[PDB]
């Protein structure tokens, strides 16, 4: 697909940041190496459900004033194409497949089959969690349902699973045409307190490490590489300075389009014609 | 391992000696020994009933780089012509290089053949073969 | 080279002075015995037959 | 956005597992494989008439940073001395990190050589090479 | 873990600097190459218990005035990730292990065992100083105690040892996920006297050499590499100039998180089911 | 912060010791090891049936800056001439710098070759290679 | 050596040797794999070389062989 | 040791510069390639015992005015660590050894030995000039004296020698821990006369070539490497310009500390203890 | 400050001398040495039982800028033609520059090959290699 | 020796420039590629004995106004040491030898020898032009004279030759200690007429090509390498601009000193002394 | 070592000469010698009581690159047909290249066989074998 690393990072960082900040022992583990007073002051101010201060995330160049006490500024950077395929063919498909998804589901009995229901039509099934079927189990997929023989499996009549699958758009042939790009985004934790900037740096590094395992950047946005700048005053001529430490996140990812092929051939036919010269 | 501690003999651990002088430039020596061992058979079995020794024979071959002096011909240990008739039998010793203890004596060596080779771009070589009467762990 | 054709490094001294080098060898003259010291050790041996 | 229709494996996407433990700090794995393909020729043409497979061979080579604990020597997979004679064959699995699903199995691995390099401006490196009886994948 | 090289350096330098400055013959050895008058003036001013002047250490950008006679300014620099593991698996553990520790202890008799007591639960024992036990000695560890058979060892009933060990957090499985970073910190000895700046440089180099043997940067913060700047005026438009010579300390270290695994399997079970086709 | 659960050896973490003296200014040590692993084949399949260990071999190579005193020649471990014939085997220990605890022992080392390079813009370098009888670690 | 151990002969002493049994044996269990019975020497050979290990070779004729010791 | 290249250079250059300038034929040889009038004017002004002008040497940033007619300004530069030892062990010693020294001495007879007396305790004797002793000579060293058998050597009863040796601090074991650094110092010959700057450049290059043979930078400060800048106005807005041509002197040297080891072991002892199981 | 307890030789610290004259503009010297160390193996184990020294070999290689006078050819140490047959063996000494004290002696040097390279942006280079009978140091 | 590339270039360029400019057909050959009017105007203005304008050469930073119509400004540049000898021994000598010289001379008869007289003591004779002597000719050198047997050579009794030789300073032993330096000098032909600047560039390139064969830079100053800058206004705010095109001349050369050795040994002596133990 | 100082002869230290002229392009020479040495045995011992010489035989082989002139056929030292009957026996000398002192003479050489080989891209070769009567350290 076409991709937007900045909007991915914003969407991914915001919930993760919230869920760490609402959970005191995570911060208590992340900041174990800092000075005791720095740790306790940060945990008192920003952390837990009762926290009176708050962190914020957003893109650069807003028209309004931000929470300069603690704010992650996201800042889309450079990139370049790095590797190309022969014919620019990144892949080919017989059935137009959408995004990868993971969904929780439960088995139910139906007509002496077990079935799992999924919210969308299954374009491909990658994994039913914790199950490997035998041929006897007569595994079949149909529409948005996975179906599974009941006879030997009655103990599992309400078994709970996670389905990893991917959507289908439509039944069509085509070529995925495109290339790989290596692209940079900068993130900086702004604070007018230097110890807050240093803690926001630690929290962001933890978040990015945790992010490396996510399906989003396992399937796309691969090879996350991190670089770190000096701590410096970002703005120097207010009533106080604003400090930050930049980090650069670099990703390798595919830019591509679905070139559908309308041509289809369903019968050869043969004829002999005679040359009398 | 130190030369004093090696379990196996090696070329540097041994010397070759004739008439009490060390044989210089010695490249190789080969000692062969046969007993004529013959199996006895009889009617009623396909298998040898015993083996018996019949005839001892042995030869010692020595090969060297030819020196400008003190060759076998120069030292009088080899013959080129009639002078072979005026040679007499000699004892050849292989000796421990550290202690000068004898390792093997070959007794009563007499020459079988003597050979030389000249080459454009190589060191000249001598080879000599003696038949001998007996061998021993000790000097005569 | 000479002793190979025909001396311990511990037994030659060299002094250089004023464009001149004196090389001094040690040498050992023949004396005559005044003392003989015999250390006699009694071992014992297992015979077997 | 995450798409399956195109995806490649990467150093972060793949676990290496031995005896059900992941190998920490593994730097590379190299799998090589050969079939001995021999061409058939005859009087009457210069062209190859046929190809035949005659001898399967393959190796798996692993480079790793030498940890202070759980080295290949401490894990027992490597051998420093005569105790190589007492190591049974082991199976090396390369596994998808997301799905925990086996990508390729190397069966019957047996050590050819083992190296350690100690150097003054670098982390110490283990490297080991195994011959294996066969490889397979299951899906 | 997540780590903070700047706070490590501050915590490590301050006590070492104090303990050198309170010890005259150490400075007399460090400054042996300087001019006699430089050496004696520095030793008179800053050194020994009676020293009327003092050195100081702290981070950059304080809001107050510093001791510009002699002050080590610590200044967190750049870094970049350098080496990654396959699957980002830095290690794996069956028991969550804390920091490495070294503690002095003494043996005591208890119920015809010798025991050493340690302040914290022993997650792993690395070394009992100057002892290698035989199997006959029946070495066992339990909780925060090491225990050792009395019978043959009665002469050692009050033996004094150092225990090198590491804490345990809890009994849980997981993967240490992370990567290696190479990171820089700058340190500069500020003084308005140039000869004091040169002596502070010498003392800092001695301190860093001594630091290389510490457990902190043996286990983490490995491969200390030093670079040195020119001596120059840091500030030039007071009633006097302030001079300093920067040094850059570069460290290689691991950034990682404990991803605990809750899944555990304690029995396989087998069943045969019959296919009548 | 200092953690044991992950740690790697580095040039600063490891002492090299010979006869109970540390070797100053050692620049690298390289240990190599081989078992002669030979595959078994037979009529009836192209697959290897088995692997067998047949011949152990290994070497330790050390590079060092040539000091003005206590060279390998001055220490006596190296040999320049025929006195190589009078050097007994020596054991080379690689030891943890913090704990003073043996990481790996090379037993029965015997010199293969010895080099010195004298060059105009560089420090002089010693390099030496030993064959050894076995290696081991103890824990 | 064979000469030192008395398993080989250099001269007249061959007449005072007698037949010997040679075993090939499992290194783990010390179970016999093959016995050669009644070995008697045919020839004995030595070679000396400038820069090699000295070698011995000996050939015995034998009466019988078996899967077991005598 | 810790070292100070700038103070070494100042201490080494000043006496050498004086001893060249007091010696006319040396300058007459050094300046043989210059224009005749340049040579004679320099030799008239600065050279010989009657010289009315003088050259001067000192560090940069003095608070007073300098002799801008001819002045060598010494200016400590950059450096970086270049080569490390395994375990950082630069060396090891059984006896704490000081600096290397060379001293003139004369033999004297004492109790039918010849002896040379040295000003300090001999930690190691490197060379007695022009003598190689045999075992018969019974060479022995004791305290600060070297002693030498009289019997065969009576002609040498007043022989004059130079002793090359090194001090001992104390009888203690330890490890020399440290690393190698490559470090730069700049030197510039300031003059308001351009021909004087060019002559000061020539004299400085001669001095550094002569310095390469000194014990100081044979044992330490090895691999002297020289680079040369353009001739340019250093100061441009007086009543006249001040010119100079920089040279950069780069040295490779060891930074290290004596880590003494107090542990000593003087007897193993063996015991057998019986296991009745 | 000058310390003996640690010191390394460097290109500036070491003179090269032949027949009591220093060799000007020598760019490198490389000394190499080999003992023919051969491992002993036997029926009954894969381990080496012993190592033996069998054949000493060594060479000294010198690179030098070709001077206009006192070349190796002009000094007579090198040979361009059949006059190689009339050059006696020579001893090459490597000597401490400060103390004038012999560091290592190569005895009985005999020329293997001699090269000259003439090139348009460079100084001309001599290079020569000698086999030698033995090496030694004295202290 | 110590050397001064700038003064060499000034001394070498000035006579060569004069001798080309006084010789019309040389300029007519050098400028054959220029436009006819440029060539003829330059030749009319600056060239031939009647030339009313003149070119000039000198170092940069004079205190007076220069001939900005045409002036070669010489400007000493950077350099660095490039190659070192083992022990820094550039060479060794048994007799202190001076500069290389070439002198014209004529044979004369004296006492039935032919002799050539030379202005200075011959330290070494390199070549007598166009003569190779046989052993029968009994070639001998003595003091400042070369002598040559008359008997067979009477036809050559007044033969004219060039002697290539080198001075001797004195009969002394020593080591030539030093190193090689690669050094740059810039030269620019200033003119307020751009076509004059372009012609001065052409003339300078011709001069440097001709210079490559001179003994001075055959024996020293080897490997002349030329680089050329853009043509640009050197000064831009007079009543007219001044233009020039820089060229950089780079040379490789030896910096070295004669370290004389006073030590000489003229007899070994041997003694045997007896050890009675 | 100088050629004047080598302890071993080498191809460059020796010359091959026939009728006082040097044999050019000589590639190799091989000299073999046998004495017919036979061991005597008797009833009562398995061991040879002594060895005795019976029949001397010896052959000298010479191999060369074939020259365009002065071949063995051109010089008259070899035969192709009937002319063998009109040859007579010759002496072949191996001689010290420095001093021209004789090292070995082979006396009364008579040809056994003569051989030639032609090849697409190689130098043509000659080989000749003579039987001889006697050999000596000196010329006849």
């Amino acid at each position: 697909a076409i991709t937007s690393v900045d909007s991915y990072l914003l969407s991914e960082i915001k919930p993760r940041l919230n869920t760490v900040l609402e959970n005191c022992y995570i911060i208590d583990e992340v900041l174990k190496d800092f000075d005791y007073q720095t740790r306790e002051s940060f945990k008192e101010a920003f952390c837990g459900k009762n926290a009176q201060h708050e962190v914020t995330v957003g893109f650069n160049f807003p028209k309004f004033k931000n929470n300069y006490e603690a704010h992650y500024l996201i800042q889309l950077g450079q990139g370049q194409e790095t590797k190309n395929s022969l014919g620019s063919i990144q892949s080919s498909y017989f059935e137009a497949t959408g995004d990868t998804l993971v969904e929780s589901s439960t088995a139910i009995r139906e007509d002496d089959k077990l079935v799992f229901t999924v919210s969308k039509p299954i374009g491909e099934l990658i994994k039913v969690e914790d199950i490997e079927f035998a041929k006897y189990d007569n595994l079949q997929v149909e529409g948005n349902k996975v179906s599974f023989k009941y006879q030997t499996n009655e103990d599992y009549e309400n078994y709970n699973a996670n389905i990893i699958f991917t959507e289908k758009k439509n039944d069509s042939k085509g070529l995925v045409k495109g290339f790989t790009v290596e692209e940079q985004v900068t993130v900086v934790g702004l604070s007018f307190n230097v110890d807050v900037a240093r803690c926001l740096d630690a929290v962001l590094k933890m978040i990015l490490i945790s992010m490396r395992d996510s399906i989003e950047e396992q399937q796309t946005f691969q090879l996350q590489n991190l670089s770190f700048g000096d701590i410096a005053p970002i703005i120097e001529d207010g009533d106080s300075m604003i400090f930050g430490r930049p980090t650069i996140i670099k990703y390798t990812s595919s830019l591509d389009l679905d070139y559908t092929i309308t041509q289809d051939i369903n019968k050869l036919t043969f004829k002999e014609r005679k040359d009398w010269k | 391992a130190s030369e004093a501690k090696q379990t196996v003999h090696t070329g540097n651990t041994v010397l070759l000696m004739i008439k009490g002088k060390p044989v210089g430039r010695a490249q190789s020596a080969s000692g062969q020994r046969e007993y004529g061992t013959t199996g006895v058979y009889e009617i009623g079995s396909i298998m040898p009933q015993e083996h018996v020794y019949l005839r001892y024979e042995g030869t010692i071959t020595v090969e060297r780089l030819r020196m400008k002096k003190e060759n076998f011909a120069d030292l009088g240990y080899a013959s080129l012509g009639e002078e072979i008739l005026k040679k007499d039998i000699i004892d050849i010793l292989v000796v421990d290089n550290l202690t000068k203890q004898v390792i093997i004596s070959y007794h009563g060596c007499s020459a079988n053949n003597y050979n030389e080779t000249w080459q454009t771009n190589e060191i000249v070589t001598e080879e000599i073969e003696f038949s001998y009467l007996t061998a021993s762990d000790k000097a005569r | 080279r000479k002793k190979r054709d025909n001396f311990p490094a511990e037994d030659v001294q060299v002094i250089v002075e004023g464009n001149e080098a004196r090389i001094s060898m040690t040498v050992y003259p023949i004396r005559s015995f005044k003392k003989i010291s015999v250390s006699l050790v009694y071992k014992q041996q297992t015979l077997q037959a």
